[PDB]
């Protein structure tokens, strides 16, 4: 699903869901272990915002 | 860790995962061992009471209600083992888990400091040389013509053969490298 | 000044007559001797200015720039030694000649006593940077980047030429000291306002000012390491020196024509620090950090406090050294992994401990660690800006916070964390590049030890 | 000094110790190759309890999918040895 | 016993660079530091004196340190 | 080497020791040991160094500049005497900077010497500092980065004109 | 493998802390301030393969940087109004309106001592090794802002608004940190919030005109 | 043959000597105010003919 | 497809020359260029030049201005003169305009 | 200094 | 007594209702996603465990991400009134805002100096 | 000391109790780390990328 054609330079880049890398399964041997991402899978537009050293979107107890 | 996740979690797997998570949060709340044993026996009794369900849509609804109750009554700080993700010792030694290919870049003097270990290292490298083509052929042969395939890998199918893609698993750094 | 210009000139026949197995050694050693000879301009035992001849002179502001250029030339050869090892001998000697031409023309540019000679040497220095970026750049965007850089700078520099010729016709000689002595006040008319803009916008493009800074990141990315050094460490400071030389004859209307450029500089260093936070290219991130630092230099030069001029001077020298060191570390990583991605190489602290140490000191100099000349420049610029207006401290604080954030984000995502174990083509270290980092970092320590050399004209 | 290293025999002895202490497993029919359902007659909840008992003894977490794969004490011991790098 | 190999990167090149850097720096500076210590122990250390009447001092004679006076006399 | 005419210091008034207790003073014991171990070899080395200095004694002089004509008697455009007056002004500016440093060191020394009585006994140092900073603000303030003898003269002329206009009424 | 590296890092932190403590002028105290902050960053991110450790070090750097902004504001104001960073000229500056530099020093002390608003960098900074936790975050670094306020206490005594907001901020942060400490499970986090609550007690004591009691509590704590 | 092999090593020192020579030529060219500055107007010593060369 | 050389792969330079110093492929030019950089970079520039800069005397007359400041303070304090006059220029030798 | 580890019993406390 | 998700606190994969009322097309979608994931993992594992490899492994996803974040923006940008207004406000409104702030402060300070009400008691290093 | 001793004995007592927002607030750090460390970096980096660089 691409970004809507609002003329912001996105184009055909997919709208990956706004989930950080913290929600990714930490018991899995990801190809990029720090990034918790595999090889060849699409990369979020805000990966540098959603890295584990940065903004977290994880579910909270309350 | 040593097994790849499937396409989806079955209902039985989800029930077991909910049971384990509920008992872990129960021990986080109870702290004391006798109290945890009492309330964990109560939780096991609840699961055994809801065990024998045949309609399975009522079972899915019961699972949804039970995990809703779990999210309402979960510990804000559940107990995490130190080596577990989110723990205290998690990824503590990744700074010491040096990959094995730097010994290829080691100086000949440093190689001469450890002669026997390095000789065993080229023995292992020669074994990898000899096994790579055979395991690539095995991977190409065992690939199904259909688009279905999982992340599982075949074993060695005859004598004198190694499992395909064995190098990164066998030669991984130790969890206590020093 | 001739005793520095002539042997640098004679470096070119040495380059073209040396053996192909001795050219790098001979030129590097003799250019180190050029820097040693250029160190004699610091013999200033009097308040008077070193006027060597009717054409060349040395100054408390011009001297550190000349010494910096003469010091960077052997470092330039060292950084250019590696990526030209598979290259033809004639093209290698041509590249060395281009760097030597940069060094010669920049010494004459900083030592010129005439603004028209300064302008001639200004885009006489523009030409070989174009040639270096366009020929020895790696990606396909080097041609576009050279076009952008050259035409921003030339559309800047043409009204400077018209303003210079008008000033020469109005006064008579355009000599720097004659202008400084018989400076006449301006009538604050529209002609004088447009003349002020004409003589300001060239150096504002070369700085670069915010809004017109777009040539710098692409030129720095698609440039080679020597082009990145020459740009980020000499050419922006050359625009700085141009504004400092030209601002003396622009009283009194600079006190209100300074207004849009100060605001542009403050908001632009905030903007570019934010871009440094959300930047995916290491060379682009260092380039935008350079844009923010030169925006601080704009703010100081335009508020025209003596403390601000000093802070601009020390920030010139400190930012040139630390930006050259940052581009060298980035280029070492680029020659390792053949990529410029910020996030691709992560755990280099493990494989390269000494290079990660150099990374750490370079970033600490970048984020203004005390008692370095970097922080002395930013702190004195802060003091002068707060004297100019008390509400500048908010923008300064936001800039410093995001500066620390992007420097530590650099360190964390390039050195710390788990190692990308798939990069098995990681050679340990070259003594050449480790020497390059050491020769970048030691003069920072020495100038921190003695900061009186780079204080500038005001004090 | 501290933290003595593990051994295959010690891991096997500790796993069989916990399984003997488990009330649903009689110690006379317990072996290292005894299956939890085929000849021990347990179920999935009992298996999860056994995994959590091993987890609480050895002070580290077996992940859920590997834990569901472990099904006899020999596989449990092999997993412990593989995870803690015990080779003798 | 039962000690195991520790996998480490090539520290040989970093150690060699540090050794060469220290060697060249000491090779040039230890004669310099020894000479500085000797000259400040023995000779120079010019003290402030009033200008005698009718005497025109040399430019280096306005400077304090012996090395500064020598450089000013020989090269400036 | 320094003189109390330009670095004034009141004479020290230390009290005589009157130890009421019978315990020995570890400070006095450690001080006597400190002299006997450290101060004697250090002063021996310094005496050897000083007699080597006396063996090779040299002299240097403090340079003095005669007064060139000031910029007020100096024609505009004639850049020779413009230059001479401007460098004389720059020299006097640097001298005034160091005078300010001297007064600031005097004020700091007064504050550290008085300690808790600095609000009363540093009245003379504070008054001298206030007078010299009023004079400095009258002569050199708000000149800008391109401060010069011409700019200083213009500021002084503006201040004199303002004072003359205020003195009419 | 890096026990010598650890020992050298602790020694460098001690040097920077002694510089910060014994410095006479604000530039030298500022050298000590950021040297302590940077060595805190390195010692928190000692286990540099840990993402949580790197994150905690980065946010410790962030809060210390906001404190640095407050310090820079105070330093610049004192340079412009008293021509020096020397504490003697500050003592002579005791007799005017010092609201802006006292606000800057208050912000700096809040950032360094982890009061309310800028608190959680300390319990995040617990991520590093225990001797780092003790020496850095328990005894020496956390009392640096309190120490700065003790240094500038003659200025502090003459401003009643500053004293009231110091007292209120200290009471709020010791209450909040004790509330947080009541239910934590990690023992290091519990005694870290104990450290922050005692720092709030010192901050209350500096809200009163009792700086020497605050320094006595610094040594005691 | 050493002078033939290492003749490239004299070009930069020759340029340095030439630059010093040209600085000396400029210095003796700009002598229109020698011993004529009002700051340094002094009577010539009998053992000298110029204040600076 | 147009004729074009294949993409080269960078080789492990340390494989054939374990004492590689970063300068040139063969060992002799590499080690001599290393020695030339070390001797001309640190030895006779970063130390000799540092000594020369350190022993430049009276740099922009800080020491002379200090001595002159002490002399002027002594003069004006033993003769009771003000330390600094309010006017740099003598008011008698300035001709102000009549209006 | 080194003592025998205990599996589930009370550890042998040294006198010091 | 219900958890409310947020952009910064998302809904859990066990509290969402989408995986309790499952569908065969969602099941086969998960199957095909696992198939693509396994194919990419197999390709990466072959390239990673290849001994004849003498370099790193290039990531086309990372290359695509860098190109999309850097070079594709201006070819794929079209001016709309929304982004025109956004660019105008984000490039000017802070500038006029800080212009008015600094202009008011400097005019007030200049006026206070002109009638002398502002006192610079020891301000000599401006 | 006495209040926390009797509270610890109550935790020793064999009864589960439903958690309250006071203990949730105390255990979850007062919600200041979660709330601030999620909303301020997200707004800062979102403003940076979406406005500054891109726009
Ligand atoms: C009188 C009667 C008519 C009134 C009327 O029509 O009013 C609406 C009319 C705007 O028309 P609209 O409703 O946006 O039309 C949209 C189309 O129907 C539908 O849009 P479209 O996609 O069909 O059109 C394509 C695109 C066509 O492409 C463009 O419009 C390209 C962009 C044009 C310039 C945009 C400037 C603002 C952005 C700046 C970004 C930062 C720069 C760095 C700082 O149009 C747009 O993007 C729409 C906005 C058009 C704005 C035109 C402005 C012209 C005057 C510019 C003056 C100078 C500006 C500052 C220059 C500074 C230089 C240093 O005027 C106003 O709203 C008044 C203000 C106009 C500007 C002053
Ligand atoms: C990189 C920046 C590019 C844009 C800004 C360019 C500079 C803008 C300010 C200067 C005006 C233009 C250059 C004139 C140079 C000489 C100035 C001067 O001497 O002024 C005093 C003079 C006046 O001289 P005067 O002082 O003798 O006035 C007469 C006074 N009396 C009668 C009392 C004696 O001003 C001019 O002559 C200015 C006329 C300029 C007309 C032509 C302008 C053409 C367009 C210029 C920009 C083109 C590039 C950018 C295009 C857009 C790109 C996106
Ligand atoms: C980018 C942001 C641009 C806008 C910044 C905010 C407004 C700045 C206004 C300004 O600079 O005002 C200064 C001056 C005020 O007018 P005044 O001092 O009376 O000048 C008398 C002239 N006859 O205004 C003037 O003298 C009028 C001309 C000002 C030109 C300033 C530069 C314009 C942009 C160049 C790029
Ligand atoms: C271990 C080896 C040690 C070798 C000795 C020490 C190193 C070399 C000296 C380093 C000096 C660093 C500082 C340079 C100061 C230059 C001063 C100067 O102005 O020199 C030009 C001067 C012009 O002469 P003139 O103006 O007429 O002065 C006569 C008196 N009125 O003309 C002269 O002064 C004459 C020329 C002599 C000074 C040349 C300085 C340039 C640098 C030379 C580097 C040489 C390195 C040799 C290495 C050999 C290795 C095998
Ligand atoms: C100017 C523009 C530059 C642009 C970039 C240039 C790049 C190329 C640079 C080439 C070399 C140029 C070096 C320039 C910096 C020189 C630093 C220096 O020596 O400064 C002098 C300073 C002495 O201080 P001073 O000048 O008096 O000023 C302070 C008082 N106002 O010295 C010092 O304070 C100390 C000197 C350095 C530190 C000492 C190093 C040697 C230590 C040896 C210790 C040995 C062991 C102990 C021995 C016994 C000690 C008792
Ligand atoms: C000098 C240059 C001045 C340029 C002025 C441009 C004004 C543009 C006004 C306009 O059309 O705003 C539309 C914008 C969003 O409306 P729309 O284009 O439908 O966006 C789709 C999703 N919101 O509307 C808004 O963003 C709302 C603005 C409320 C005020
Ligand atoms: C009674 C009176 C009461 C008064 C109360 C006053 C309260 C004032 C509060 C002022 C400070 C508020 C903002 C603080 C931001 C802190 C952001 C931060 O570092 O967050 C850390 C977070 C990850 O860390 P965390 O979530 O804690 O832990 C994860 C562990 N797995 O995320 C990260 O690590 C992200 C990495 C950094 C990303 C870039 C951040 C740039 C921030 C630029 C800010 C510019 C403006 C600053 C203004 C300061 C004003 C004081
Ligand atoms: C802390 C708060 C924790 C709250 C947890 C509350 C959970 C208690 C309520 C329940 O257990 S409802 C459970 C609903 N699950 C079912 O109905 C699953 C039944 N379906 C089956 O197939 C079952 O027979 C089994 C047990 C999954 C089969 O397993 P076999 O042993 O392999």
């Amino acid at each position: 699903e691409p970004y809507p054609d609002d003329g912001m330079g996105y184009g055909d880049y997919p709208m990956l869901p706004n989930r950080s890398q913290h929600e990714r399964d930490p018991w899995y041997q990801w190809d990029h272990s720090e990034l918790r991402m595999n090889w060849g899978e699409p990369i979020h537009w805000d990966l540098d915002m959603y890295i584990r050293n940065r903004v977290d979107t994880s579910p909270t107890p309350v | 860790a040593f097994c790849a996740p499937p396409a989806y979690l079955t209902h039985q797997q989800k029930v077991l995962r909910l049971y384990k998570r509920a008992l872990r949060h129960l021990e986080s709340w109870c702290i004391h061992r006798d109290k945890y044993r009492y309330f964990a026996c109560l939780m096991r009794a609840r699961f055994e009471e809801h065990k024998n369900e045949k309609d399975m849509m009522r079972a899915t609804q019961l699972l949804r209600e039970a995990e809703e109750e779990f999210w309402q009554n979960q510990h804000p700080q559940p107990y995490i083992f130190p080596d577990s993700p989110g723990g205290t010792s998690f990824e503590r030694y990744e700074c010491y888990k040096v990959p094995e290919w730097c010994l290829d870049y080691w100086h000949p003097s440093e190689k001469a400091m450890y002669p026997d270990y390095f000789s065993k290292r080229e023995q292992w490298k020669k074994l990898r040389m000899e096994s790579w083509d055979r395991e690539v052929k095995q991977l190409q042969e065992e690939t199904s013509p259909d688009g279905i395939m999982t992340e599982a890998l075949p074993p060695a199918r005859r004598e004198g053969d190694l499992p395909p893609l064995w190098w990164h698993i066998v030669t991984r750094p130790r969890e206590r490298p020093t | 000044m001739l005793k520095i210009i002539l042997p640098s000139l004679m470096l070119l026949p040495l380059t073209w007559l040396s053996s192909p197995k001795k050219t790098w050694t001979n030129v590097t050693s003799y250019s180190f001797l050029i820097s040693l000879t250029s160190l004699t301009l610091l013999w200033q035992t009097d308040e008077n200015y070193k006027n060597f001849s009717n054409m060349f002179s040395s100054d408390p502001l011009s001297t550190p720039l000349i010494i910096l250029t003469a010091w960077l030339l052997p470092l330039m050869l060292m950084a250019s030694q590696n990526h030209l090892k598979k290259d033809n001998n004639v093209l290698q000697k041509l590249y060395i000649s281009m760097l030597i031409s940069l060094q010669i023309l920049l010494i004459m540019t900083f030592s010129a006593t005439e603004l028209i000679m300064f302008y001639i040497l200004f885009e006489a220095t523009l030409i070989p940077t174009l040639i270096i970026i366009t020929r020895w750049g790696n990606q396909t965007e080097r041609l576009n980047a050279g076009i952008y850089f050259l035409f921003y700078t030339l559309i800047g520099s043409i009204p400077l030429l018209i303003a210079l010729i008008l000033i020469q016709n109005h006064v008579g000689t355009l000599n720097l000291m004659i202008l400084s002595f018989t400076t006449h006040t301006l009538d604050a008319s529209w002609s004088n306002n447009l003349l002020w803009l004409a003589c300001m916008m060239a150096f504002l493009i070369k700085m670069p000012l915010y809004g017109v800074h777009l040539w710098l990141p692409k030129a720095h990315v698609e440039a080679p390491i020597a082009g990145s050094m020459i740009l980020a460490a000499i050419l922006l400071k050359l625009g700085s020196y141009g504004m400092i030389r030209i601002s003396i004859i622009l009283d009194p209307l600079t006190k209100y024509m300074a207004y849009p450029f100060i605001l542009l500089s403050l908001w632009g260093m905030i903007m570019t620090s934010s871009i440094c936070l959300r930047q995916t290219d290491l060379k682009s991130l260092i380039a935008y950090s350079s844009v923010s630092h030169m925006a601080l230099v704009i703010a100081s030069i335009m508020i025209q406090t003596p403390w601000s001029f000093m802070g601009a001077t020390m920030l010139m020298i400190a930012h040139g050294l630390t930006s050259s060191l940052l581009f060298c570390l980035a280029n070492s990583n680029y020659e390792r992994i053949h990529s410029r991605t910020m996030i691709m190489a992560r755990g280099l602290q493990m494989v390269f401990p000494l290079m990660a140490t150099w990374w750490l000191m370079a970033s600490l100099a970048n984020l203004a660690l005390p008692p370095s000349i970097n922080l002395m420049g930013e702190l004195f610029i802060t003091m002068s800006l707060f004297s100019w207006s008390n509400f500048t401290i908010i923008l300064m604080g936001i800039n410093i916070i995001i500066t620390g954030m992007y420097s530590m984000y650099m360190i964390i995502t390039t050195q710390r964390g788990k190692l990308t174990n798939h990069m098995i083509n990681l050679q340990p270290s070259h003594t050449r590049e480790l020497t390059l980092m050491a020769l970048h970092m030691i003069p920072l320590i020495l100038l921190t030890t003695s900061p009186k050399l780079i204080t500038g004209l005001t004090m | 000094s501290d933290a003595p290293p593990l051994t295959l025999d010690g891991i096997k002895d500790r796993v069989l110790y916990v399984l003997k202490l488990y009330d649903k497993i009689d110690p006379e029919k317990l072996s290292v190759n005894s299956h939890f359902m085929k000849d021990l007659g347990l179920d999935s909840l009992d298996q999860v309890e056994i995994i959590m008992a091993m987890e609480d003894e050895f002070g580290f977490e077996i992940p859920d999918i590997d834990a569901e794969k472990l099904m006899c004490p020999q596989e449990i011991v092999d997993y412990i040895a593989d995870k803690k790098d015990v080779y003798e | 016993g039962k000690r195991l190999f520790v996998v480490k990167p090539s520290l040989y090149y970093d150690a060699r660079f540090l050794r060469l850097m220290k060697f060249y720096l000491m090779l040039t500076g230890i004669p310099v530091i020894i000479g500085i210590t000797l000259v400040n122990i023995f000779i120079g250390e010019a003290e402030l004196a009033e200008i005698p009447e009718g005497y025109i001092p040399e430019h280096w004679e306005y400077y304090k340190h012996p090395i500064s006076r020598w450089i000013a006399r020989n090269f400036y | 080497s320094w003189d109390k005419d330009v670095y004034p210091e009141p004479p020290s008034r230390t009290p005589a020791p009157s130890p009421q207790t019978s315990l020995p003073n570890p400070i006095t014991y450690l001080t006597k040991a400190y002299d006997l171990v450290v101060d004697w070899p250090v002063t021996l080395v310094r005496e050897f160094i000083e007699r080597q200095h006396a063996k090779n004694r040299t002299y240097y002089y403090h340079r003095q500049y005669r007064r060139v004509p000031d910029i007020t008697e100096c024609k505009e455009g004639d850049v020779l005497c413009i230059y001479e007056a401007e460098m004389q002004w720059r020299r006097d500016f640097k001298v005034d900077q160091e005078i300010m440093n001297i007064i600031q060191e005097r004020l700091k020394a007064c504050q550290q010497r008085e300690g808790e009585n600095y609000q009363q006994n540093c009245a003379k140092e504070l008054e001298q500092f206030t007078k010299v900073t009023k004079a400095y603000q009258d002569r050199y303030l708000d000149l800008g980065a391109y401060y010069s003898a011409r700019k200083c003269l213009a500021k002084q002329k503006q201040r004199m004109l303002e004072e003359r206009k205020a003195a009419r009424q | 493998p890096n026990i010598n590296r650890f020992i050298k890092y602790l020694t460098l932190f001690l040097i920077t802390m002694l510089i910060l403590t014994s410095a006479n002028n604000m530039f030298q105290l500022f050298i000590g301030w950021e040297g302590v902050g940077i060595m805190s960053f390195l010692l928190i991110g000692w286990w540099y393969g840990r993402t949580d450790a790197n994150t905690a070090a980065l946010q410790a750097i962030l809060y210390n940087r906001i404190g640095d902004i407050g310090f820079i504001l105070a330093m610049v104001w004192f340079s412009l109004n008293m021509n020096s960073w020397e504490l003697q000229q500050i003592m002579f500056s005791n007799n005017n309106d010092n609201l802006i530099p006292l606000m800057g020093l208050l912000i700096a002390a809040t950032g360094k001592s982890a009061q309310f608003g800028l608190h959680p960098w300390l319990p995040s900074a617990m991520e590093g090794p225990t001797p780092v936790s003790a020496l850095l975050h328990s005894s020496t670094m956390v009392v640096a802002g309190i120490f700065l306020l003790v240094r500038f206490h003659p200025l502090t005594t003459n401003n009643n608004f500053i004293l009231t907001t110091m007292l209120c901020l200290g009471a709020l942060t010791t209450l909040f940190t004790a509330i947080c400490a009541l239910t934590q499970n990690d023992i290091k986090k519990i005694i870290a919030f104990s450290t922050s609550s005692q720092l709030g007690l010192m901050m209350v004591t500096l809200g009163m005109n009792q700086p020497h009691l605050a320094f006595l509590h610094i040594c005691t704590h | 043959q050493l002078l033939r092999e290492h003749w490239v090593h004299i070009l930069v020192p020759a340029g340095f000597v030439f630059g010093c020579y040209l600085d000396r030529k400029d210095d003796e060219k700009l002598t229109a105010f020698r011993n004529k500055s009002m700051l340094f107007q002094r009577e010539l010593r009998p053992n000298e003919e110029v204040t600076w060369k | 497809q147009w004729q074009e050389d294949p993409e080269p792969e960078d080789e492990n330079v340390y494989a054939k020359n374990p004492d590689f110093h970063g300068y040139d492929s063969d060992p002799v030019v590499d080690v001599w260029n290393m020695r030339a950089v070390f001797f001309f970079g640190f030895s006779i520039v970063l130390v000799f030049g540092t000594t020369f800069v350190a022993y430049v005397p009276d740099y922009r007359m800080q020491e002379w201005a200090r001595r002159e400041a002490e002399r002027l303070v002594k003069y004006r304090e033993v003769n009771g003169l003000p330390i600094m006059e309010s006017n740099y220029f003598d008011p008698s030798k300035i001709q102000l305009p009549e209006d | 200094v080194h003592i025998q580890p205990r599996y589930r019993e009370f550890p042998q406390l040294t006198r010091s | 007594s219900k958890y409310k998700p947020a952009p910064l606190a998302t809904l859990p994969s066990t509290l969402d209702p989408a995986e309790y009322d499952v569908s065969p097309e969602t099941r086969r979608a998960q199957v095909e996603r696992l198939s693509i994931r396994a194919r990419l993992k197999r390709e990466y594992l072959l390239q990673y465990n290849d001994p004849k490899r003498v370099s790193h492994i290039e990531d086309p996803a990372l290359i695509r991400w860098t190109y999309a974040r850097s070079a594709n923006i201006y070819p794929n940008f079209r001016p709309t009134p929304k982004n025109s207004l956004l660019g105008a406000v984000a490039g000017f409104g802070p500038l006029i805002f800080w212009y008015y702030v600094f202009k008011t402060d400097r005019d007030r300070k200049e006026r206070l100096i002109q009638e002398g009400k502002l006192d610079r008691k020891f301000n000599i290093s401006y | 000391f006495l209040i926390a001793l009797e509270l610890n004995n109550l935790t020793m007592k064999l009864s589960m109790n439903k958690a309250n927002p006071y203990s949730s607030f105390s255990t979850l750090l007062g919600f200041f780390p979660s709330i601030i460390h999620r909303i301020t970096p997200m707004k800062s980096l979102n403003l940076s990328l979406k406005t500054s660089l891109t726009l």
